[PDB]
RNA sequence: UCGAUGUCGGCUCGUCGCAUCCUGGGGCUGAAGAAGGUCCCAAGGGUUGGGCUGUUCGCCCAUUAAAGCGGCACGCGAGCU
RNA sequence: CGAAUGCCGGCAUGAGUAACGAUAAAGAGGGUGAGAAUCCCUCUCGCCGUAAGCCCAAGGGUUCCUACGCAAUGGUCGUCAGCGUAGGGUUAGGCGGGACCUAAGGUGAAGCCGAAAGGCGUAGCCGAAGGGCAGCCGGUUAAUAUUCCGGCCCUUCCCGCAGGUGCGAUGGGGGGACGCUCUAGGCUAGGGGGACCGGAGCCAUGGACGAGCCCGGCCAGAAGCGCAGGGUGGGAGGUAGGCAAAUCCGCCUCCCAACAAGCUCUGCGUGGUGGGGAAGCCCGUACGGGUGACAACCCCCCGAAGCCAGGGAGCCAAGAAAAGCCUCUAAGCACAACCUGCGGGAACCCGUACCGCAAACCGACACAGGUGGGCGGGUGCAAGAGCACUCAGGCGCGCGGGAGAACCCUCGCCAAGGAACUCUGCAAGUUGGCCCCGUAACUUCGGGAGAAGGGGUGCUCCCUGGGGUGAUGAGCCCCGGGGAGCCGCAGUGAACAGGCUCUGGCGACUGUUUACCAAAAACACAGCUCUCUGCGAACUCGUAAGAGGAGGUAUAGGGAGCGACGCUUGCCCGGUGCCGGAAGGUCAAGGGGAGGGGUGCAAGCCCCGAACCGAAGCCCCGGUGAACGGCGGCCGUAACUAUAACGGUCCUAAGGUAGCGAAAUUCCUUGUCGGGUAAGUUCCGACCUGCACGAAAAGCGUAACGACCGGAGCGCUGUCUCGGCGAGGGACCCGGUGAAAUUGAACUGGCCGUGAAGAUGCGGCCUACCCGUGGCAGGACGAAAAGACCCCGUGGAGCUUUACUGCAGC
RNA sequence: CGAGCUAGCCCUGGCCAGGGUGAAGCUGGGGUGAGACCCAGUGGAGGCCCGAACCGGUGGGGGAUGCAAACCCCUCGGAUG
RNA sequence: GUGGUUCGUGGAGCCAUGGGGGAAUCUGGGCGGACCACCGCCUAAGGCUAAGUACUCCGGGUGACCGAUAGCGCACCAGUA
RNA sequence: CGGGGGGAACCUGGGGAACUGAAACAUCUCAGUACCCAGAGGAGAGGAAAGAGAAAUCGACUCCCUGAGUAGCGGCGAGCG
RNA sequence: CGCGGGGUGGAGCAGCCUGGUAGCUCGUCGGGCUCAUAACCCGAAGGUCGUCGGUUCAAAUCCGGCCCCCGCAACCA
RNA sequence: CCGAGGGUAGGGCCCGUGACUGGGGCGAAGUCGUAACAAGGUAGCUGUACCGGAAGGUGCGGCUGGACACC
RNA sequence: GUGGGAGAGGGUGGUGGAAUUCCCGGAGUAGCGGUGAAAUGCGCAGAUACCGGGAGGAACGCCGAUGGCGAAGGCAGCCACCUGGUCCACCCGUGACGCUGAGGCGCGAAAGCGUGGGGAGCAAACCGGAUUAGAUACCCGGGUAGUCCACGCCCUAAACG
């Protein structure tokens, strides 16, 4: 039956990409924490 | 009046369309006079501030004249009678002798082929618009201006009509199809005529899919619905309404006047429908 | 027994008690015969089909030698419903 | 450390157990190899064929191709692979995106708002599966190809030359530019037939050398033409509008055309030309290469939903934008610039392999699930994308071999009976397509209706009607009509394809719902009523700005009940709510300063503070029932008896009207009577003693409708009497792979006792050699879930209100 | 941090074999003082009918350490709204 | 009308200020806990100002700190799979 | 010419909870804590008396000790201080 | 069993709460008006207050027991 | 072939009959009122509508088959 | 036919004044209404009676008759338009073209009905006051359908001379 992961690159670049994370303090934060984290992606890798 | 349809559906037994026979144009409208629209129920936050709203078939916006006045004495032939679907009346256009195009929304009686003039000059004759302050007394009247050249307000749903009462000083008392009676400024245009497309109020939508179209969506009763939703519900097996009949947002919905009280609008009018 | 002992009825499969419905055997009778009454012995076997109701029960139809009453976690849901 | 259903890890038990993932299906021969049911090749057999074939978009990301590999991955095996290692492989001015347009939305000079972070917002900008734009047919590679090659077309920039013209834009105007259903004429895609054209070969097994059989009979193609279409009037005058300007467009008038007549654009066709080009046979292929050939290359018919395309009609719910494009003028320039034609040159970036209904995507899996667009051939059956078989193509579903128990699942059939089964005909069965005959109550006249019930149904020969395309002719195709016959149990001969009727309840109806235990009588619904709302509307969201409402304006918009339609919807305004009420009463801050206090020598400073004036609210006065709601008790009475039209008396704000009533409501109750049945707690019809119906939380009906729920009959049945047999897939046996919950340890019997009250484990007695396999579930108070019920906890949470106390709002 | 599931709305595209029924209108005849009307033809309406795709999820069986954390078979609802 | 202080409206001053009213310049103004007198303190409505203080990404030194189930989550290519 | 953004913790400022405690709970506590925002730096804040507050006394600010769990504050409760 | 109100002239109601006295309508009886009857007018009569205890000086009145009456409740199971 | 008739299916009409139900007729002396007959004590009757135990009342319109004081 | 007549004959559109009700304004005070008598009601929150203003609906006083017109039902302020019947005069035309009329068609007071409007006065039903034994009546105070208009039905009557 249909499921929850209906995987769009567009969809996932506008919502959790970098230019989205960085329009938002919320956002700006995400980045802020995943970075000092020592995150090796800051962001989900899109193709 | 009021096309009926035999009932070889169930549903096309006590549905009704309006006649469409007043109708001289059809799929126009005046390409230069009329962009498109949306909404959704919704407002800019994305909120549905209004309920049960969308669906409904594609709209153009016909732009129509509400200030009759800019135009003063520049008279005009009625080119067409044609379908508005964003309002109840039908509008008319006219070409005016300026070579301008302007859509009217079209008084009972206004018959395609003849010229019309707006202006304290005007004759008083269907179609024609004039400051109130020069129409004469007890003229039966529709599309006028609240205020002096802020455009028409009152009056302008298929059907409707306005009348003067009399006048007093820079105000003349009009009685409203509200059945108020209200002082409105002398200045303000109005065009004499009723609204007509007036057998409007009898058509019979007739099955539920018929609502639709026009972008009503369906309703539901508090009645049927749990207490975090509505005042009106739960404990069921039905119920009466266990309480002063309410809003959803608790406010009660028989007898209590909304209207705000120290509105400078009061001391300008006289009656009620509200 | 609540860190679970699934609850009515039906179906299936039974098994047991006897305070015996039938059949066998008896005493008494207000037992002429036939047929009953009532009590005694007796658990070997047997104890119908159907209408109504979820019903157990009960009422009813048509038969029967009879159309017994109880126990088994109101026997039986790691057997079904 | 021994316990925490402890934590982390290791290893046991179940156990060689269950499974090994669609019942489309396999067999052999040969090859390779250490090793073969499982890899390769052939032959045979089966499965898909509106697909299980082919193409596109997502998404995936080297899975593609080839060589060498087999440890793991693969539910077995693997010599194979989507797996390991390595090497190769994706080629574009024209296909898709971008150096174009704008849509919702987003963002946002201006501006607005907000403690901060930020929210908004015209224009602009961004944003596409929409608008716009120039490539078609072959061939080639192990692997890409509208990308490379061959062939024939085309577009935009730059520069030049020639000719032409008031040139000129971001500004004006036109256009772009639009719905749904039905649909004309002509074409094309595709398809069938041909006695005609081309072709290896074939005569089998009784017959056939044949107008036999089998295979093929096309594809792209500028200009020109031809056919079918789309679009489209011409000229002058006037002009005040299209925020400047127009010569353009709008409007008025005059003059010829009504017509594609022209001009113009597009479809097909034909086109110089380029290219394909079967069976079969030989060879050799994860595959496809020679020949067949010098291939043929044509007629007829069927025919789109595609094309001409902005076609046509009808209807109402009334059906994007912006650029490209054309025009018009403005500055500015008229050397320029633009326009047309020709010519040279210039033409960037990114995608391009492969999977793609799936073993490569989403589902932890090589998961019976889910996934958008296009093509999707043949025959037969009324049609069809249905169904059966079948082409191209693809597959036999990555454990097998046997056996032929119980039992299970899926399926076939049955004497006599026919619902007796059972909560219930649940389930199965009957019915079944088409044509013709025929068809009731009732009805809102449409319906009810496929009502019901019937008859027909194939093959052959004979005569005949109209249509299409040709010609008004044959031939091909379509729709028929009448007559005589043959065969079987049977002609919708297989497959797909309603069982029907009577009658109640509830909801008018089509719709909607608890994703994943409820599809309903619940919600919605047209429609009725009340109520608010004069427009900077009420209402909603927001702190605001702002927005929705609505670019709407009372024939509108918001709230609330009711719920098609019919006939109706009674009485009560005492309480509550709302509505109205310019008096009155009370009432907060504020105004007022009678009088009183502190202190100071004092001038003073300072603190109280009564009268009285002083909102909303509340009180008070009314109103108001499709506002919250509410609509009696006891006692007597008629010349049989009964019963009470009638009276009496208490209380009320007023005492339940009409309808209906043992009801989706009736406790007593299986009320009583009638009906149906041999028999009826249900069902239907009555009565009325309505525990405890009753009129928009609507009353009573109502044709039609319903996967709703109840009752009854016909038909038919394995539902049953009552079982039997048969099929296949498991189950069993053999080889390969091999889990799980659970598990204090075990050397784990019956009875009668006992015991924390239900003992394998204590007492007595009885019985009992050791160990398994297939089976059934009585027991281990069997497994699982720290019982959801119940109570406890001064535990939570959702909900309500005339609980308390705040807050928003007003 | 989430509307890549699910709910509603907005913008822009697409899909719905085949059959059946035969509304208004139009035309013609009849009718009449003129009508309403009637009949025949044409016509092609509809939250109309049957039924694939598609969308569902009625009843029953199977599954229940599943093929599957909602599946499979049979049947069944809608199918121009 | 509130906030701060130990100050929760208390006899509630002080410091701060959202609203209303609203001065003076040394004989002027603030304070010593309501207010008054006396007696004292101090000079608001402009600004800057080292050091003594806080902390530990980083470098060092030290440990009756751990020694791979410890010690950081990471002794190991870990904020990784 | 300058700004913008980043920095483990530390600092100032704008805003600012609840569980909890009070063996229920409103004032009160937790607590101006957590957290969000803006700013600053290697520190930051503060700072040169319209101060203290009884002595005719001390002299800017900051940090430690003590004063002191004192003065007080408080459903005069819990507790705060 | 449970909670709540109740029982008073023939009928139907007050009175009891807060002790001292029994009241209102109808009916009944006597008289009147009328041919007559009812209506109507004038007059009367009738009750130990469910019952049995108890409290007080005194009980329909306040307390208890039994008998009845109406109402309410009987849920999770 | 047609054919008495039999059988299966669906309609029409007519009779009988049915819990109960509706009103009707009739019945020496039942209960309730007074509608009508005299201006019948509200003139009557009337079609229609609503209401009421009952006769009846009231609305609207109609008919006469109803009308010596007095303002 | 010609010429002339009377008339609330019918349909459409307008329009006038009296009055009633309500609203506003002024003035003014203690009652008003109503009956058989009263009460309910209305009134010091300023009623009634009076003047001024405005809104709205219905019906047309005198003329009016004991009259006119129409087939009937029916028809009454004024004006215009469209239109029916009918009488008189003259003897001009046609030349029995007549009468009646089962069916059919059409009209048809009031009430009633449907969908809209409109709603002042009236007023079934309803409520209250009074009368009565009682009163679901008569009288009085309120009062909704209806009364009016458009369209569409219904088709009755002491539709009577
Ligand atoms: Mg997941
Ligand atoms: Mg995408
Ligand atoms: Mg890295
Ligand atoms: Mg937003
Ligand atoms: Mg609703
Ligand atoms: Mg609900
Ligand atoms: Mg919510
Ligand atoms: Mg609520
Ligand atoms: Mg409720
Ligand atoms: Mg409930
Ligand atoms: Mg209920
Ligand atoms: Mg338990
Ligand atoms: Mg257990
Ligand atoms: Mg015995
Ligand atoms: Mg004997
Ligand atoms: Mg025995
Ligand atoms: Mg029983
Ligand atoms: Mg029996
Ligand atoms: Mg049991
Ligand atoms: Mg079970
Ligand atoms: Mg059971
Ligand atoms: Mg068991
Ligand atoms: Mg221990
Ligand atoms: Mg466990
Ligand atoms: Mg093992
Ligand atoms: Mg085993
Ligand atoms: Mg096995
Ligand atoms: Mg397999
Ligand atoms: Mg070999
Ligand atoms: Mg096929
Ligand atoms: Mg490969
Ligand atoms: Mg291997
Ligand atoms: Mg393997
Ligand atoms: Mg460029
Ligand atoms: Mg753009
Ligand atoms: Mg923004
Ligand atoms: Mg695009
Ligand atoms: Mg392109
Ligand atoms: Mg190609
Ligand atoms: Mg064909
Ligand atoms: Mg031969
Ligand atoms: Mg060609
Ligand atoms: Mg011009
Ligand atoms: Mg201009
Ligand atoms: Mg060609
Ligand atoms: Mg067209
Ligand atoms: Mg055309
Ligand atoms: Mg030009
Ligand atoms: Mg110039
Ligand atoms: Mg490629
Ligand atoms: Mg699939
Ligand atoms: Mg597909
Ligand atoms: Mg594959
Ligand atoms: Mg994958
Ligand atoms: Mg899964
Ligand atoms: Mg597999
Ligand atoms: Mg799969
Ligand atoms: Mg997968
Ligand atoms: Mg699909
Ligand atoms: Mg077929
Ligand atoms: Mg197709
Ligand atoms: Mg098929
Ligand atoms: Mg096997
Ligand atoms: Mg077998
Ligand atoms: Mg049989
Ligand atoms: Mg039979
Ligand atoms: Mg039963
Ligand atoms: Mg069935
Ligand atoms: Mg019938
Ligand atoms: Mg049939
Ligand atoms: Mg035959
Ligand atoms: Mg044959
Ligand atoms: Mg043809
Ligand atoms: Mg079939
Ligand atoms: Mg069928
Ligand atoms: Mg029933
Ligand atoms: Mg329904
Ligand atoms: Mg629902
Ligand atoms: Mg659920
Ligand atoms: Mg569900
Ligand atoms: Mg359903
Ligand atoms: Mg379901
Ligand atoms: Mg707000
Ligand atoms: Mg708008
Ligand atoms: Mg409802
Ligand atoms: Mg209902
Ligand atoms: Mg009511
Ligand atoms: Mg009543
Ligand atoms: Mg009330
Ligand atoms: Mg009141
Ligand atoms: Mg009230
Ligand atoms: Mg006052
Ligand atoms: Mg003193
Ligand atoms: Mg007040
Ligand atoms: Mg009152
Ligand atoms: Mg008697
Ligand atoms: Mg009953
Ligand atoms: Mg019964
Ligand atoms: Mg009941
Ligand atoms: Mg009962
Ligand atoms: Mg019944
Ligand atoms: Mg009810
Ligand atoms: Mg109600
Ligand atoms: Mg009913
Ligand atoms: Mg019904
Ligand atoms: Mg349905
Ligand atoms: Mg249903
Ligand atoms: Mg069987
Ligand atoms: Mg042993
Ligand atoms: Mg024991
Ligand atoms: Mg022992
Ligand atoms: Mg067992
Ligand atoms: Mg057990
Ligand atoms: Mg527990
Ligand atoms: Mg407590
Ligand atoms: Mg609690
Ligand atoms: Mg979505
Ligand atoms: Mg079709
Ligand atoms: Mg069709
Ligand atoms: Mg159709
Ligand atoms: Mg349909
Ligand atoms: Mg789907
Ligand atoms: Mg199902
Ligand atoms: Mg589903
Ligand atoms: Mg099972
Ligand atoms: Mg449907
Ligand atoms: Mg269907
Ligand atoms: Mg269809
Ligand atoms: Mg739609
Ligand atoms: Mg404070
Ligand atoms: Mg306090
Ligand atoms: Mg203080
Ligand atoms: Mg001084
Ligand atoms: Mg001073
Ligand atoms: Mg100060
Ligand atoms: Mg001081
Ligand atoms: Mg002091
Ligand atoms: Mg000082
Ligand atoms: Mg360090
Ligand atoms: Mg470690
Ligand atoms: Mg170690
Ligand atoms: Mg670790
Ligand atoms: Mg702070
Ligand atoms: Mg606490
Ligand atoms: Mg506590
Ligand atoms: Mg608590
Ligand atoms: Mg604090
Ligand atoms: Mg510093
Ligand atoms: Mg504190
Ligand atoms: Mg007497
Ligand atoms: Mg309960
Ligand atoms: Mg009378
Ligand atoms: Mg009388
Ligand atoms: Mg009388
Ligand atoms: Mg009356
Ligand atoms: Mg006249
Ligand atoms: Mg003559
Ligand atoms: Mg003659
Ligand atoms: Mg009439
Ligand atoms: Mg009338
Ligand atoms: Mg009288």
């Amino acid at each position: 039956m249909k499921r929850t992961w209906q995987p769009n690159r567009r969809k996932r670049a506008k919502t959790h990409g970098f230019r989205a994370r960085m329009r938002t303090p919320g956002g700006r934060k995400v980045l802020k924490r995943r970075r000092q984290k020592g995150r090796w992606r800051l962001t989900p890798a899109v193709r | 009046a009021v096309k009926k349809f035999k009932p070889y559906t169930p549903s096309r037994r006590f549905m009704t369309v309006a006649d469409f026979s007043e109708i001289t144009k059809t799929e126009p409208e005046k390409s230069l006079v009329k962009p498109l629209k949306k909404t959704g129920g919704r407002n800019n936050q994305g909120r549905i501030t209004v309920r049960f709203r969308g669906g409904g078939h594609k709209r153009l916006y016909r732009i129509i004249d509400f200030k009759r006045w800019d135009k003063v004495g520049i008279p005009a032939k009625v080119a067409a009678i044609e379908y508005d679907p964003n309002r109840s009346a039908r509008i008319a256009l006219l070409h005016y002798v300026d070579g301008e195009k302007r859509y009217i929304i079209a008084p009972d009686g206004l018959q395609v082929g003849q010229q019309v003039v707006a202006g304290p000059d005007a004759p008083i004759q269907v179609g024609n618009a004039l400051p109130l302050r020069f129409i004469p007394v007890g003229t039966v009247v529709h599309a006028v201006e609240l205020e002096p050249k802020k455009g028409a307000k009152l009056a302008r749903a298929a059907g409707t009509s306005a009348q003067i009462q009399g006048r007093e000083g820079d105000y003349v008392i009009l009685r409203l199809p509200s059945g108020e009676l209200r002082k409105v400024h002398g200045e303000c245009y109005a065009t004499v005529g009723a609204v007509g497309n007036a057998d409007h109020k009898n058509i019979v939508l007739g099955k539920a899919g018929r609502s639709r179209w026009l972008g009503r969506r369906p309703h539901v009763r508090g009645a049927a619905m749990n207490p975090v939703d509505h005042p009106h519900g739960g404990g069921e097996g039905r119920a009466p309404r266990g309480r002063p009949p309410a809003s959803p947002w608790g406010w009660q919905t028989k007898g209590l006047k909304t209207r705000k009280r120290r509105k400078p609008s009061s001391r300008f009018i006289i009656a009620r429908r509200k």
